[PDB]
RNA sequence: GGUGAAAUGCGCAGAUACCGGGAGGAACGCCGAUGGCGAAGGCAGCCACCUGGUCCACCCGUGACGCUGAGGCGCGAAAGCGUGGGGAGCAAACCGGAUUAGAUACCCGGGUAGUCCACGCCCUAAACGAUGCGCGCUAGGUCUCUGGGUCUCCUGGGGGCCGAAGCU
């Protein structure tokens, strides 16, 4: 397996609940695919530079999981699927390259 | 790819010796693991012409140490192809 | 009978012939044609009209062969054939199938066949044609600096007079060609006619070009 | 002359490779979504190289923009 | 005759012409000016004096549904430009900012052979 | 709109300029270099998977296993060909406008093949460093990309410039 980071940018428009249902089938998905949540960091809400499916805002979920790269495509293709999903960017983990240290 | 176990696996499972790493046994049977893996990434990607360029090397420079093996000690290649599985 | 297919020979029979011109109003026949571009243009501007052009020297042709062949949307035709043959042996397949005719700036054993006349030959010119086809032919010396060949195959010097005389006229009548009129052209005039030669003589220096076209009257 | 400061200089340690400092990252772009040349963004080749990749990354992420309107003219 | 006050201008540079045209705070045209609008009809209808002469047009004819102040946007670059985003600071209307947002392929379409010849 | 000026052209069935929504194709601004990769042709949005080559340090393993390479096989820009798909922009041919003594051109308006994809074919080039591959030996200086080090410089691999001896 390989660490990755999954980056997710849903609607900013969601309810408590309707937003909840959401990363259900997320957290549904990742273990239909393997992943091994390492972690998590919900930054939710921020402003973007420019606007996605016409709102100029957007949700954001960071989750950064460990799985069979060989199915890492298809996680995506099923994140994807979801309407409020507006956004999914897995990334390969990797050391943080320092600078003007 | 191949993992460093998986590549340790063979470098051990054919070592003439504790801690032997490059004997021509070694390396054929590295060459032929990572032929088959290649010979396999294109059996699929027909176009990756780039890569097979770099097959028709390792197929080189193995078929170019067996050729070594013969001269030198004819019964460990015998031996070498037979476990191998090499030719065809 | 031989045409030309792309760079290739190969023989037609009457019967073939006949099912392709069966799809066609009108049928005309290039004789001499040389390099094909008068039967190709005339070809691109008239689809209701058969385009057969005869000359004995394939290879000349070759351009125009290829072409034709081609896509539809690349300049490839399919009213346009090519025969291989002299006016000594034209084939009996042609017989009797022209509505119109033309022999442009013969030169050679054909030029003496049309300008002597050679009576037996040009009967069997007109014999390529149904009763009444129309027939043109364009000839030029204008002579003196091309003779050379006066001294060589006799010939004409050649005025509209002479092409108005009435024994030229009388031999034309024996071969079955009745004269209709006669008409000397110019350098600018020519340019129209799209050819080789007549673009090289055109350009070239001053000429007198005689135009004499008519009717097949033998049958 | 392009000698106003090097926007490496003008800040801390950071990590180069991280795609959502967008309170950093946006430090290296022009007065348009325009990535700064190392003229101006003090990194070196290297450094450079990958904080491109950085900056594209966060703006498909839609943190980052791919080009601003300029004001003034 | 509606009255709005706050609004765009659209300057429209090009080697060729320039047409203004003033909007509304959300982008829908009051009225427009160009170099054939007024007298010019050819090569003239370029010149940064059209542009100017433009300009004012523009402004004037906006006057009346009684603009005032204007953000203006240029978009390209051409035959005088500049006079016409004078022409406007001139023209009355007070002039809110000037903003370049000429557009710009990411590199999309091959350009006619006239504007090829570089890379 | 377009040009030296123009015209063809488009527009009152409302074009151009402006705002919003949608569909589709092709390319991938800044970073970008004087840069990098590949055997060459050639290769630049981002993401993942599959995969080739290559450098450095340690000197640990094999122990001459090396070099080149007729023929072979494979790869081979563009255009071009075959079948099918796609087609936004561009544009041979072609259709027009203008210029001209003429204009089968250059300029302007259109525009088909093509340019895109797949599968197969073609195999060419100023396919260029116009410089075949490998190895050893013969001052330095300077800038640069990438690795190691005792890291104001030394050391290894690569890209440039200037130049010893020498060569021409
Ligand atoms: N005896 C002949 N019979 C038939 N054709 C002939 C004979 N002699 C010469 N020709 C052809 O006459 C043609 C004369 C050439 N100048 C081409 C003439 C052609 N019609 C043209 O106008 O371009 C050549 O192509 C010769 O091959
Ligand atoms: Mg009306
Ligand atoms: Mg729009
Ligand atoms: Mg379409
Ligand atoms: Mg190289
Ligand atoms: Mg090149
Ligand atoms: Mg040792
Ligand atoms: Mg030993
Ligand atoms: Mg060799
Ligand atoms: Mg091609
Ligand atoms: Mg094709
Ligand atoms: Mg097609
Ligand atoms: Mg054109
Ligand atoms: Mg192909
Ligand atoms: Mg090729
Ligand atoms: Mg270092
Ligand atoms: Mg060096
Ligand atoms: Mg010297």
């Amino acid at each position: 397996m390989r660490r990755y980071e999954v980056n997710i940018v849903l609607n900013p428009n969601l309810d408590q609940s309707q937003l909840a249902l959401e990363k259900e089938i997320i957290q549904r998905a990742l273990e239909n695919y393997g992943a091994r949540v390492e972690k998590v960091e919900e930054l939710g809400l921020r402003r973007l530079a420019y606007p996605i499916a016409k709102d100029p805002q957007g949700y954001f979920l960071w989750y950064q999981v460990e799985m069979p790269e060989d199915r890492v495509n298809d996680l995506a293709r099923e994140l994807r699927i979801r309407d409020n999903v507006r956004r999914v960017m897995v990334v390969k983990s990797q050391e943080p390259f320092l600078a003007n240290a | 790819p191949i993992t460093k176990e998986e590549k340790q696996k063979v470098i051990q499972e054919f070592a003439r010796f504790p801690g032997d790493t490059g004997s021509t046994e070694v390396q054929v049977a590295l060459l032929t693991l990572r032929i088959n893996r290649l010979s396999e990434h294109l059996k699929v990607h027909k176009k990756d012409h780039h890569s097979h360029r770099g097959l028709l090397m390792m197929v080189g420079q193995r078929r170019r140490l067996l050729r070594y093996l013969q001269r030198e000690d004819p019964e460990r290649y015998r031996a070498l192809i037979e476990k191998l599985g090499i030719r065809g | 009978m031989l045409i030309l297919k792309g760079t290739k020979t190969v023989d037609l029979s009457k019967d073939e012939l006949t099912e392709i011109i069966g799809q066609f109003d009108r049928v005309h026949i290039d004789l001499g044609t040389g390099d094909g571009r008068n039967i190709y243009k005339l070809a691109i501007n008239d689809q209701n009209t058969f385009y057969i052009g005869i000359d004995p020297v394939k290879e000349n042709l070759f351009d125009i062969s290829k072409k034709i062949i081609k896509k539809p949307s690349k300049g490839g035709l399919s009213n346009v054939v090519f025969v291989i043959a002299a006016a000594e042996s034209l084939p009996f397949e042609l017989k009797n199938i022209a509505d119109s005719i033309s022999i442009l700036f013969p030169w050679g054993t054909l030029l003496e066949y049309v300008i002597k006349p050679n009576r037996d030959i040009l009967s069997n010119v007109a014999d390529l044609a149904k009763k009444e086809a129309h027939f043109e032919f364009v000839t030029t010396y204008s002579d003196s600096y091309e003779e050379a060949e006066i001294k060589k195959r006799g010939l004409p010097l050649l005025s509209k007079a002479y092409f108005l005389s009435e024994q030229y006229k009388a031999e034309l009548s024996n071969s079955g060609f009745r004269i209709d009129d006669v008409k000397e052209l110019d350098n600018e005039y020519v340019k129209q006619f799209n050819s080789l030669w007549a673009k090289r003589l055109a350009f070239g220096r001053k000429r007198s070009f005689f135009r004499v076209s008519g009717h097949v009257s033998k049958h | 002359p392009s000698r106003k400061a090097k926007v490496k200089a003008t800040l801390g340690e950071f990590d180069l490779r991280d795609y959502r400092n967008v309170e950093v990252l946006k430090r290296f772009l022009s007065e348009t979504g325009k990535i700064l040349p190392r003229r101006r963004t003090g990194l070196s080749a290297k450094e450079q190289r990958i904080l491109a990749k950085t900056i594209k990354r966060a703006r498909i992420l839609g943190l980052l923009p791919f080009t601003e309107k300029l004001v003034r003219k | 005759k509606r009255q709005v006050a706050s609004g765009r201008a659209y300057i429209h540079a090009s080697y060729n012409n320039t047409i203004v045209t003033i909007t509304d705070p959300d982008g829908n045209p009051i009225t427009w000016s160009s170099g054939g609008v007024i007298g010019y009809k050819g090569s003239r209808k370029g010149t940064p004096y059209a542009a100017q002469l433009a300009a004012l047009d523009a402004a004037k004819k906006a006057m009346a549904y009684g603009m005032q102040s204007v953000d203006v946007i240029v978009r390209g670059t051409g035959a005088g430009r500049e006079q016409a985003i004078r022409a406007l600071q001139a023209s009355g209307l007070q002039v809110k900012s000037i903003v370049d947002d000429t557009p710009v392929p990411h590199n999309g379409c091959r350009p006619k052979k006239k504007f090829r010849k570089a890379s």
